[PDB]
């Protein structure tokens, strides 16, 4: 189940307004199998397991 | 196991002293080889419609049953060499050797 | 319920019907089937495995029972003699017959229900499936009390317990003797009982001596033999009027047949006087086990061969391919080398037209296709299945007759004088019986001997 | 277990007045080793699995 | 298991085609020889205090290591040829082969 | 449960404590010990077997994972290159890192307590154990996104999903080779290896490829290897100070020591230019693994050869005649003949007054005792074990790199190319390595050679048009 702390690197590519398209869908997807389906899931995934997560207002 | 015994015991239990369950009774039959299942450890092949095994369809056993097996019982050839008693033994034998439980009702 | 219903929901695996099936035109009809008991139920781990509800070893638990409540049960406790029970209201012209077993369906009241005699009891629950079969497993309870009754004679100070453990140690060398002197060199043939089972030199506590899994399989090689009647005879072996020929049919789970249609001794004569079938490529399994098997106590006749082959796959066999290479044999992949390993084109392009690939030819039916060794009534493949278990059921067996310290020398000299005619004689009304090996004579008279002429067991080295 | 019907002729050797001693001890531990402690468990088992004890009622 | 394909799958299902969990992941280890326990299918040697081994007592696991293992080990002796790069590769290889899982406490 | 208490209750089976132990005087107290899972859990009918949780195959699953799951949490999905995921927080003099495991229960945080650096997160679970571990599963880490990376310039067109597991393809590849042209012969030595690896024929569908649970416990030989200290060395491959010589059981789980202590290149270094232990019968383990096993991060120093002895117990291992049977070697009976076995009568005496009989001596205890092959580094007995595993490992596997069909005749004169010390060489800052095959060489300068000299991995027969 555990997020990872490199995960929270696809956090910031899923922010990035100038982000590819494709590429977040690929990132999207990749959540979803996870059981994660949108990016508040994944932030709050992210807290809930220990990362600072401050950063995204 | 009984470090010293006279008679067999009635499960087979004990016979072999280093590994006492092999050859007593309700135990997992020893496999010679990997077994073939269609889902790799559980389904019979012809479980599944379309599975196919080893990529050919899997024959219906009634029809390698009737393709194969039938044939007119009065052309039954008798054995010269074998007494019926032969088949029998044969039965009574593996009534000694295994039997495989099934659920039942 | 597998018996009733044609759905394929766990743990039925019915067999479908193919179409223009000679009997069952209806292709949403079925033949039921039961998936044997998994080792470990439900789980997602292991690779599925079956069960052995018997004992491995060649120790008469088909008279004796696998398990130790059945054992007890098996026994006469109201006295001393060491005896297995018998029936309580039922003889033989005056001889033992089986007790009778309680089940709650029983099979053997729905074949002649006017008759109202169900199933026997024995060390196993298949005692009543044939009546001839019965027989047998009644022989050898006669032979048991006759030897506890005689060790009684011989030693009086041995309790109960002594007799009965003695008589089943005799009894246990009686069938390991029969078994390997006198029928697996019938079936193997001289050049695989060589090379499968050299001379025992020692017990081997290395030897694995479970049953394989493929044995159960390989071994219904016998449903090759059988003949599509019971043949019952008189004591000039002629005919036992009015119903000599009863069709197979007719005798499954058919114990009143044994109890009131004249006990074990014209089945045992009938045994003794007719041939077995020949497994021929063309003629591999009667109609009788192939169409009717068990057709008076169920809803439809089963298929014996089929059965086989579902059950096969219900085990997760490899195909026949497979088996050669474990055995050392060559492994057709055409049709063309199919016909050379089986000496007929003809079944080879039969077999690949059902199955596309000899890989995939269920282990019995392409065990039985294979033309039968030399002397022998099985081909290479099953000739190596069956070879290689027995040798483990012997070298693997502390209590094998020969082993060093199960009998004494004596008592292995006596033992060596036991053959099958001897405990007919010994336990029945029948005073002409076959001659050399019992399983090649065949032909009354010129097969058969008197009784007088064959050497008795002698129990002096027993006494105490 | 079932009762079995060879069950049946030790009931009639418990009964039997004239029976030895020891061989209904021998008896009366086989039927222990069921869980039949009494002649009654043993002639109800026998009624519930089908066979008649009403011949023995004394 | 698909007829053509590629690249291994990441479990290894589907390497033996006619047994595709030979090999695979979170299966049964394969046994050389029967299995050898204390109750014939479960209990280690060792478990209960007194049962022997083939006639023999059990050595505490910690004794043996006492008594024969050890060694003052500023004495060890450099292998002249192997480098501890040898060692490092085994532990690194077996980590490709087997990890066998006991319970979380 | 087993890892505080001293009860034996399912699942735990404990060490008991001698009396007169030379380091625990408490002969209440015990060694912890989980047995472990059974495949058929609670049951009666089933005889007792372990489980592998790995693919048994030579598959770098330690890089990639065994499951799905796993591996996918192990690559970069932020683009198409086919990466494997990278630390985020931390390099290594500008190269990769390992990523960080989420453990919920992390040793590695117990080492050095200020520093608070977790366990790395690998294709396996132990990837943190020793830093010499660690580095090695991050030399093949960078490998992979190396290979990625230099096929991606080869196929621009090759999606991130071909990118990655063309390279993983080319890491089993890699591991395959260096286990059995470079490591295994000097395990088997060439007697053993001539008999139990004759020359690949082809990929054989009746070969049994899984691990044999014996073989869980036979491997274990090369805790015989193991050596008191980590050593670290510097770039002209002296003493890298202040702390060139760390005791072993303070570098157990010591992930810091990757992160802040300079890297994998001192380590590296120090695995190549260091020998390793020489098992001799007098000198079995070293004490670092024997008295202090793991113990900064739990309750009590554990004793790994006691673990492995306890361990083939829980997975009902035949004792040492049977497996010498097995292998079809002679079964001693006396203390002489066991004497004879071992070219050892004093060890053999040894072995007798602990087992009685060498019917009960276990696999491990038994299979280190025997004296080495000539050029190898286990007996016979272990050598037939071992070097049957592989033979299945190798015969057994549809994916060997020989096999037909797996790779081109020009990929595979590509792939002969590679060693280890080359791959060393294009993942660090290391311009200096173990000549020869590595796992022979030790000794700086005289068995080094400068990088330059050694062959590259050519990748142009994987060009695609
Ligand atoms: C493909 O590989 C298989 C398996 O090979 C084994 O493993 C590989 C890794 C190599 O190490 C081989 O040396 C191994 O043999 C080969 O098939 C095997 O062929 C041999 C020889 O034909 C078979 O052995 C025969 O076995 C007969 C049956 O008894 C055996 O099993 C029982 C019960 O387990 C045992 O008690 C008995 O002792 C035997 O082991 C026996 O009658 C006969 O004399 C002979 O020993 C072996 O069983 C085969 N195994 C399997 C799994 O099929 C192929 O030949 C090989 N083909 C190639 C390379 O083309
Ligand atoms: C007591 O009996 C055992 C078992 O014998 C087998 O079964 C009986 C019924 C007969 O059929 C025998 O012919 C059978 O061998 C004997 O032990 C076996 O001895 C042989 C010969 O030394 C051993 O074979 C060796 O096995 C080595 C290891 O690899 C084997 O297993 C792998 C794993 O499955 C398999 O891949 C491979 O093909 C091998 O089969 C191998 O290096 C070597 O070349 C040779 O094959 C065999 O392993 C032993 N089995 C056991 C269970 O220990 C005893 O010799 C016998 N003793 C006496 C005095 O009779
Ligand atoms: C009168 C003779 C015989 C039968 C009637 C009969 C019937 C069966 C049946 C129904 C099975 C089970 C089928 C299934 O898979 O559900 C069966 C299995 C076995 N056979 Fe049969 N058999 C008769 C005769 C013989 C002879 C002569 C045999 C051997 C020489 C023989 C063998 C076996 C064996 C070993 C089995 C499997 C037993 C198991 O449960 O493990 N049979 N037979
Ligand atoms: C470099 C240091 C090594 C260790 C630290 C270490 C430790 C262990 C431990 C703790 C186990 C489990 C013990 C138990 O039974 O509870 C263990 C098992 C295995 N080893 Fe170890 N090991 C180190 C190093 C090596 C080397 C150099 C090996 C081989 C060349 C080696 C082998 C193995 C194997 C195969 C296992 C079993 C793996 C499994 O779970 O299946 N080890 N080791
Ligand atoms: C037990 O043996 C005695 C003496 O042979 C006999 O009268 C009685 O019928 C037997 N009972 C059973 C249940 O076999
Ligand atoms: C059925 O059993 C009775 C015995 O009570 C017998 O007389 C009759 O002939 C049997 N019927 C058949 C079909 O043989
Ligand atoms: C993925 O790759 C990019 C480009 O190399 C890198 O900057 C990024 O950190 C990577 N993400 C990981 C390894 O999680
Ligand atoms: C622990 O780590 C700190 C910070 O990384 C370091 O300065 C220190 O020397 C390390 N040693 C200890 C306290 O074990
Ligand atoms: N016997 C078997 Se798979
Ligand atoms: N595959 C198997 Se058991
Ligand atoms: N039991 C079943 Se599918
Ligand atoms: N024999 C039988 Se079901
Ligand atoms: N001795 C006896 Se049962
Ligand atoms: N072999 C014999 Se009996
Ligand atoms: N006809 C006859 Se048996
Ligand atoms: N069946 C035939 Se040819
Ligand atoms: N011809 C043949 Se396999
Ligand atoms: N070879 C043959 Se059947
Ligand atoms: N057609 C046929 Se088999
Ligand atoms: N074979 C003959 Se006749
Ligand atoms: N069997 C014969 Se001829
Ligand atoms: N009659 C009887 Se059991
Ligand atoms: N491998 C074993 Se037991
Ligand atoms: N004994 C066993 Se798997
Ligand atoms: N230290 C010692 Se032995
Ligand atoms: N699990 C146990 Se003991
Ligand atoms: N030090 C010691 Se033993
Ligand atoms: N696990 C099993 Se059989
Ligand atoms: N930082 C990280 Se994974
Ligand atoms: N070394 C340390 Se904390
Ligand atoms: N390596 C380990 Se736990
Ligand atoms: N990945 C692929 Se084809
Ligand atoms: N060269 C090799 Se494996
Ligand atoms: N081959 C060798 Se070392
Ligand atoms: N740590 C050290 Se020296
Ligand atoms: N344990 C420590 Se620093
Ligand atoms: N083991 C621990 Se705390
Ligand atoms: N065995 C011996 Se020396
Ligand atoms: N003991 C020894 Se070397
Ligand atoms: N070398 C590297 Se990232
Ligand atoms: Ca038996
Ligand atoms: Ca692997």
């Amino acid at each position: 189940a555990n997020f990872l702390e490199h995960e929270l690197s696809y956090i910031d590519v899923l922010l990035d307004k100038n982000a590819d398209q494709a590429t977040k869908d690929n990132l999207r997807s990749y959540f979803a199998d996870k059981g994660l389906h949108s990016i508040k899931d994944i932030i709050n995934k992210a807290k809930q397991d220990g990362f600072d997560v401050s950063k995204y207002e | 196991c009984p470090e010293q015994d006279k008679y067999r015991t009635i499960t087979g239990m004990c016979n072999n002293r280093r590994s006492p369950t092999l050859g007593a009774s309700n135990r997992a039959f020893v496999r010679w080889l990997p077994a073939e299942y269609e889902d790799g450890f559980s389904l019979p092949y012809g479980w599944t419609p379309g599975v196919k095994r080893n990529g050919f369809p899997v024959a219906l056993a009634r029809a390698v049953s009737n393709e194969i097996v039938r044939f007119p019982t009065d052309q039954l050839t008798p054995d010269q060499e074998r007494s019926l008693m032969f088949m029998q033994w044969g039965q009574l034998l593996d009534h000694d050797l295994d039997f495989t439980p099934e659920p039942a009702a | 319920n597998c018996e009733t219903s044609c759905v394929q929901q766990p743990p039925c695996f019915p067999l479908k019907i193919p179409p223009n099936d000679p009997r069952i035109k209806n292709q949403a009809d079925c033949i039921p089937f039961f998936r044997s008991c998994p080792a470990c139920p439900g789980s997602n781990i292991t690779i599925r495995n079956q069960i052995n509800a018997l004992t491995s070893f060649v120790d008469a638990s088909m008279v004796y029972g696998s398990e130790e409540p059945l054992a007890r049960n098996l026994r006469n406790m109201s006295n001393q003699l060491g005896l297995l029970a018998v029936n309580q209201r039922f003889q033989d012209n005056g001889r033992a017959l089986l007790p009778f077993d309680n089940l709650h369906d029983d099979p053997c009241l729905l074949t002649n229900r006017s008759a109202r005699i169900p199933c026997f009891l024995a060390g196993d629950t298949r005692s009543s499936e044939m009546p001839e079969l019965t027989s047998m497993h009644t022989l050898l309870l006669r032979e048991h009390n006759r030897l506890a009754t005689e060790l009684k004679s011989l030693n009086p100070r041995w309790d109960g317990e002594r007799l009965y453990q003695e008589a089943r140690k005799i009894v246990g060398a009686m069938v390991q003797i029969i078994t390997y002197r006198d029928y697996l060199p019938l079936v193997l043939g001289p050049t695989a009982m060589r090379k499968y089972l050299p001379t025992y030199r020692s017990y081997n506590d290395s030897v694995d001596p479970r049953i394989a899994n493929v044995f159960t399989n390989a071994f219904r090689y016998g449903h090759t033999l059988i003949q599509p009647f019971m043949f019952r005879l008189d004591n000039r072996y002629q005919p036992m009027e009015p119903n000599p020929r009863v069709p197979l049919s007719r005798v499954f789970f058919a114990s009143w047949r044994v109890v009131l249609e004249g006990g074990i001794d014209p089945i045992l004569r009938g045994l003794m006087a007719t041939p077995a079938k020949l497994n021929r490529q063309n003629q591999i399994a009667v109609d009788e086990i192939r169409e009717r098997l068990f057709e008076q106590v169920m809803r439809i006749g089963l298929d014996l061969p089929a059965l086989n082959m579902q059950r096969s796959r219900d085990h997760g066999l490899p195909g026949y391919n497979a088996w050669r290479r474990f055995c050392g044999l060559p492994q057709p992949e055409t049709v063309g080398q199919l016909g050379t390993v089986l000496r007929n084109l003809k079944l080879a392009r039969k077999l690949m037209e059902q199955y596309g690939t000899p890989n995939n030819i269920d282990i019995w039916m392409g065990g039985v296709s294979e033309p039968l060794k030399r002397k022998g009534r099985v081909g290479p493949l099953l000739a190596c299945i069956i070879g290689t278990q027995f040798r483990k059921l012997r070298d693997g067996d502390r209590f094998w007759w020969e082993n060093e310290g199960v009998f004494s020398m004596q008592q292995r000299q006596a033992l060596a004088q036991i053959s099958l005619p001897r405990i007919i004689c010994d336990n029945t009304g029948i005073t002409t019986v076959s001659k050399n090996n019992i399983f090649m004579s065949n032909s009354y008279p010129r097969d058969f001997v008197n009784c007088s002429t064959l050497p008795a067991l002698n129990l002096a080295s027993w006494r105490e």
